[PDB]
């Protein structure tokens, strides 16, 4: 039973020309949304096709989109889609469609123009966010290094994306989800003050019911775990002692038979 | 025996237990917080009765150690 | 990619080049070179103007965007947020969806194939399952 994303709740609109679309997304017990996607189509064309060859905009989880010289009293449709990790089935929902037109009565809100800011620099390629009176920092790219820091900046300065060519490491804060990953030195690290290496399947803890596989080293035992099975067959194994539920198996028949001759018996 | 611990930096703090489990000759335990602490150990013994255990008087380490960071 | 673009080539200047392939394995081999090939640009050198059209950047205070020309529209193939710096690399295919994507916001790279990396130092394999049909291991 897998739970589908939740659409976007409602959409706004901002214009200056340049029409800017950001959609609120609240969500509880459902998927979590890691891409945003939007497709905007003329409504004569909707009427004609309904969203086929319709122009849209991905976002990287976003929840503001800019669109720059939308066309002026001509009507348009729109739909924001949440996208989700889950199978193909129930992969992405759709919000409401809303139709919008640019029109004369439409207030001209010119302030997100403002409220934001980038710049091109010999040196790199900055983009900032109008905060009060000051600017923050969102991405850097620099130019003497292959530096590319992504994310608003913490209060302590710890960006959440950093990269880094000189010592050829890719440094992320955070999750990382991938179909597959190919290496070859999974070296766990306890990261963290008080962390717990580990690999394990989703939801699955050492001494419990579920039916996953967890290894790893337990900080608080200073000990090393492990355990393969259900509740009941298990091989759960703690630095003191090794327990094996299940029937055990060692060698196979026939292991030390002589090749060149077999045996036999007679009365 | 059961182990406890204490953070001596504050003037009072209140003890905490951190190791349940059988004496042994040697005893390891990690996931503690990084303030330097005082250590008191007691041991615990079952009467044949089930409910009824016999503890024993708190012994404590003289020495106050900070946890290896 | 396939293709490859040079800015103000020299004219009226011979040119030699040649195309590498880098794969994963031995040192050794490595790499492969294409065929040595020069060039020459000359009158006698018919001018191609179809690729301008094709590519296009778009740069904005709103967010960075590359584009390509896919049947007379516009597609967008990566975008650059200026707030927040929400990025997304790759073309949209059905259903938009970029293959490789940051978020900064939910502290998450999502990637839609698979990651290559000598070494990986991460405090929890946990080992999901995403598509839901593939059991994972």
């Amino acid at each position: 039973n897998f739970v589908p994303p939740a659409a976007p709740i409602n959409i706004v609109f901002k214009a200056a020309y340049d029409l800017r679309v950001q959609w609120d997304w609240n969500r509880g017990a459902g998927a979590n949304v890691r891409e945003f996607v939007l497709s905007y189509i003329d409504s004569a064309e909707f009427v004609r096709t309904g969203w086929t060859k319709a122009q849209k905009i991905n976002v990287g989880a976003a929840q503001s989109a800019t669109i720059i010289s939308f066309p002026w009293k001509v009507e348009h449709k729109f739909k924001v889609s949440s996208i989700a990790w889950g199978p193909d089935a129930q992969d992405v929902t759709d919000s409401a469609v809303q139709t919008f037109i640019l029109n004369e009565s439409t207030p001209l809100d010119n302030s997100f123009v403002n409220e934001t800011g980038i710049e091109v620099n010999y040196a790199y390629i900055k983009g900032k966010i109008k905060d009060g009176s000051t600017w923050k920092q969102t991405f850097l790219i620099d130019a003497a290094t292959g530096a590319i820091n992504i994310g608003l900046l913490d209060a302590e300065g710890k960006a959440p994306i950093s990269f880094d060519p000189v010592k050829k490491i890719v440094n992320v804060d955070g999750s990382v989800i991938t179909k597959t990953i190919n290496a070859a030195n999974f070296v766990m690290t306890n990261l963290t003050g008080q962390d717990n290496p580990a690999i394990y399947t989703q939801g699955k803890t050492w001494g419990d019911t579920k039916s996953g596989i967890w290894m790893g080293m337990d900080n608080v035992t200073a000990k090393p775990k492990l355990d393969i099975g259900n509740a009941t067959q298990y091989i759960r194994y703690d630095g003191n002692i090794l327990r094996i539920s299940s029937e055990v198996v060692i060698g196979t028949p026939n292991g030390d038979i002589d090749i060149q001759t077999g045996i036999q018996g007679k009365q | 025996c059961t182990i406890e611990l204490k953070d001596n930096s504050n003037a009072n703090n209140p003890w905490v237990k951190y190791y349940v489990g059988a004496l042994m000759p040697t005893i390891m335990f990690g996931g503690v917080p990084i303030g330097s602490y005082k250590v008191r150990i007691s041991g615990q013994i079952s009467l044949p009765d089930g409910v009824t255990i016999d503890s024993s008087g708190y012994y404590e380490y003289p020495n106050v150690f900070e946890v290896r960071y």
